[PDB]
């Protein structure tokens, strides 16, 4: 078909620019806590089905199948408390989309968190807030406070008889603690130092207690998936990938926003419509990075025509992460950017692992380096090695996010790259 | 390492590294000479039995006549 088009009624994260009210009265009357009493009624193995049947995938950069996730965790109890860590903690370079549902209708996430707790026999939900964010956790325990105070939850998922608690951790500035394995850590006390896959949060996650860590926009969408239609839901986006993501229009554009659109929607029909336009017109573009910063560029030949959704930008080599989509114009110094990203990566990575925690490092030299000129045309082909050295080997994926924007940094402005080598060469001599 | 102890200051590129060691100059050595060049001109056969000879034929004709002198 033709993608793009959501209408007002079918945006799911209403109140998103915080014009109403967030909290309770003013979310009963957006439709949040509207009958979750029947939904947890209506069960667990109801609540998994229906979200795997709306094919909702990962709103976080992993992309997995939610649902699917939810049904890894175990049925029966074996005494350790399911839990559900909730990865309000986003911290991607771009991505602003957790920061419109923590504060500007969290309800929606707190009612998510009991939705999808009742769905992954959760016991209780810990909603790992990123650390920066002290307003928006403050109007998060503010819903918290209200939806206890309503009965809503705790001792009683809203008068069910589900015992559900959600108790709000906040992390402190570490992008590196908010990965689905770090998250269980940095919540359990330690370090933010991810776990290798092995033992899985759902095997044994959260003080080794099973868990399923949910970025804010999938378990937010979940009470809007259940209580609308699951057919309603896939009825947006491409076959396998369906849904409605919240995008997050960063940089150089005229107008920048964070808007819920329909996935699968043409990047360059976002760009154009919503957030206005690239600054000094689509002429004007230079690479944009459609995902988060965890993925690779695409440099605007393959922009126009490039959809949002996970599967089309998969095959455009790159990736739709948290589908923070930066854009960076003829103007700017893309190697700069990517210079700058990749020292991002070097400061926020826990170091557990020798590949990240020495190649990034080793990364952003290479980079302030390349961003001035100083290296030798054959390290163009080194720094590619390098990150294909750091890409598989890492513990968590922040190792693939640090090779990716430089991998495809490399891919595709070579010539660029190349040009301040040679142009570096002839300022000497 | 290997491009910052050969520096050559520019070059752009890991190749056309500064390589000045020891060898032949352009267009090689002299061509050297390895046969046995050992000239044999010298007197021949003849000429030095006939310079003895010849010696023989007049000095003992000398010593004769010494001996006449002599007596
Ligand atoms: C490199 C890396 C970056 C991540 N970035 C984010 C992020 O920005 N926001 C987030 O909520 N989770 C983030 N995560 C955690 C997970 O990848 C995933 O987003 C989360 O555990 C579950 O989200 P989903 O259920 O929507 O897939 C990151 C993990 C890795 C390894
Ligand atoms: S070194 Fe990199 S991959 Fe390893 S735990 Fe730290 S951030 Fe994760």
């Amino acid at each position: 078909t033709h993608f793009g088009g959501l209408k007002d009624e079918d945006r799911i994260f209403t109140n998103l620019y915080g014009l109403h009210d967030p909290f309770l009265k003013g979310a009963m009357k957006r439709g949040d806590w509207h009958r979750t009493k029947d939904l947890v009624l209506k069960g667990t193995d109801w609540i998994v089905n229906e979200m795997k049947k709306s094919g909702l995938r990962g709103r976080g950069g992993a992309g997995f199948p939610s649902g699917l996730k939810w049904s890894f965790m175990p049925k029966v109890s074996d005494g350790r408390p399911s839990y559900l860590v909730v990865n309000a903690d986003e911290s991607e370079p771009g991505t602003c989309k957790d920061r419109e549902i923590m504060r500007h209708d969290p309800h929606k996430l707190l009612e998510g968190c009991l939705i999808a707790g009742v769905g992954m026999r959760a016991s209780a939900a810990y909603i790992y807030i990123r650390g920066e964010y002290v307003n928006e956790r403050l109007n998060l325990e503010k819903a918290r406070r209200e939806a206890y105070a309503a009965g809503l939850l705790g001792k009683n998922a809203c008068g069910s008889g589900y015992d559900f608690e959600v108790y709000i951790h906040f992390g402190a500035g570490a992008y590196i603690c908010g990965e689905e394995t770090a998250l269980l850590e940095s919540l359990e006390g330690k370090q933010g130092k991810p776990r290798l896959k092995p033992p899985f949060p759902a095997n044994a996650g959260l003080y080794g207690c099973p868990t399923t860590v949910t970025n804010v926009e999938t378990v937010a969408v979940s009470p809007t998936i259940l209580r609308r239609g699951p057919e309603w839901f896939s009825s947006f986006g491409r076959k396998n990938n369906a849904g409605t993501k919240l995008f997050c229009i960063s940089g150089h554009v005229n107008k920048p926003c964070t808007v819920e659109e329909e996935m699968s929607i043409p990047l360059k029909e976002l760009i154009e419509r919503h957030c206005g336009g690239v600054r000094g017109g689509w002429d004007n573009l230079l690479a944009i990075i459609p995902g988060g910063s965890s993925v690779p560029l695409i440099p605007k030949n393959i922009c126009e025509d490039v959809l949002m959704d996970f599967d089309a930008l998969k095959a455009v080599q790159s990736g739709l992460g948290t589908a923070a989509v930066i854009v960076m114009d003829k103007s700017t110094d893309v190697v700069d950017a990517i210079a700058r990203l990749s020292y991002f990566y070097k400061h926020e990575s826990c170091g557990q692992c020798t590949p990240c925690r020495e190649g990034t490092g080793w990364l952003w030299m290479i980079m302030e380096r390349m961003k001035v000129g100083n290296a030798k045309l054959e390290e163009i082909d080194m720094l590619q090695e390098v990150t294909k050295q750091i890409e598989g080997h890492t513990i968590c994926a922040l190792g693939d996010a640090a090779a990716w924007p430089v991998q495809g940094l490399i891919r595709h402005f070579r010539p660029e790259l190349e040009r301040r080598i040679r142009e570096r060469a002839e300022r000497e001599l | 390492t290997e491009a910052m102890i050969r520096n050559k200051p520019g070059m752009a590129s890991v190749k056309d590294m500064p390589l000045l060691q020891d060898g032949p100059p352009p267009g090689g050595f002299a061509p050297v000479r390895y046969a046995r060049r050992i000239s044999n001109t010298g007197p021949s056969a003849m000429a030095m039995f006939l310079a003895v000879s010849g010696a023989f034929a007049w000095g003992m004709y000398q010593v004769g006549q010494g001996n006449k002198i002599r007596r």
